[PDB]
């Protein structure tokens, strides 16, 4: 129920320095 | 990984080192994908040609690592394996079709900071964000080039590829079990997964409820990161109700 939401990133609200990456490409 | 960067601390925590104990080495990529079960590639287990055929008690699997060589105490994870399943249509013999396995292990392992499951994809975030141009996310040990090594685990970022322009660019015979991904020689950009790799994910982050999929492993490729060539992966939601069946059955 709680996969791929990272306690580092997601848990706590703070985004990787790439992620956005991805996000842009996702139309 | 080629043309890389170093990961950030907790960035793929279910990424898994397959760790062979004698010699102590590196041997392929993984995931966790529940406490007990990690998915990697068929081929890192089984590949004829090449005289590998790994069992259980050849292998350790270790967890929350982010230095390759260190042995990162109280940070990682060691486990050992219970049983292996590999796809029993895995095609060893021509094209690496259906390059995907299971290992389930003897215990459960603690979820961290570092230790978190990965998603498998359903039909609608598969068909939604499979398509070409979208980016995925690889990460792991291997290569830095196709012809050293990393301090610590690499991450790469690499648009899925249109399938006519991945059947072109080899001679191997595609199926609708892989995707390629990479950029074009034209693109300002290089990157891809190498030796060392194989077995570990694809990921992509779901714009819909920010939650991180793995649509793919680390399967194949024509050296690495070769102009006009791509890195081919297992396509892992077509292949989830072998994946289904492996667990209900035996989890
Ligand atoms: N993205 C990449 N560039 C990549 C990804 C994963 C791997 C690991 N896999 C593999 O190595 C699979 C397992 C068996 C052979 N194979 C290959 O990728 C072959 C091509 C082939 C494909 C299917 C059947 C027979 C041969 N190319 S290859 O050039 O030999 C792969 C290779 C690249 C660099 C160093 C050593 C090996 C290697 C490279
Ligand atoms: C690989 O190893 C297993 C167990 O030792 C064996 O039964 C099998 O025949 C071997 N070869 C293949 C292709 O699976
Ligand atoms: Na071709
Ligand atoms: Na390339």
């Amino acid at each position: 129920a709680d996969c791929g939401l990272r306690p580092l990133f997601e848990k706590k609200s703070l985004e990787d320095k790439t992620e956005r990456e991805l996000l842009e490409s996702y139309i | 990984i080629v043309e890389g960067s170093d990961a950030e601390i907790g960035m793929s925590p279910w990424q898994v080192m397959l760790f062979r104990k004698s010699p102590q080495e590196l041997l392929c990529g993984a995931s966790l994908i529940s406490d007990r079960w990690v998915l990697t590639a068929a081929h890192c287990l089984l590949y004829p040609p090449w005289d590998k055929n790994f069992t259980e008690n050849d292998l350790l699997v270790r967890i929350g690592k982010h230095s390759r060589t260190r042995y990162e105490r109280n940070i990682e994870k060691i486990s050992m394996l219970e049983k292996i399943y590999i796809h029993p249509r895995y095609n060893w013999r021509e094209n690496l079709d259906r390059d995907i396995a299971l290992m389930k292990l003897k215990k459960p392992v603690a979820f961290s900071d570092y230790i978190h499951p990965v998603c498998l994809p359903d039909r609608e975030t598969a068909a939604s964000l499979l398509q070409a141009g979208y980016k995925g996310r690889v990460t792991g040990w291997g290569n830095l080039k196709e012809t050293g090594q990393p301090s610590v685990l690499q991450v790469v970022n690499l648009p899925i590829v249109e399938r006519p322009v991945c059947k072109d660019s080899t001679r191997i015979r595609i199926t609708d079990n892989m995707f390629c991904a990479g950029y074009k020689p034209d693109e300002g950009k290089r990157g891809d997964a190498c030796e060392g790799d194989s077995g570990g994910p694809f990921v992509m982050k779901s714009p819909f409820n920010n939650r991180w999929y793995q649509m793919g492993i680390v399967s194949w490729g024509e050296g690495c990161d070769r102009d006009g060539k791509y890195g081919f992966y297992t396509h892992v939601f077509r292949l989830k109700k072998w994946i289904q069946k492996v667990i209900d059955q035996f989890g």
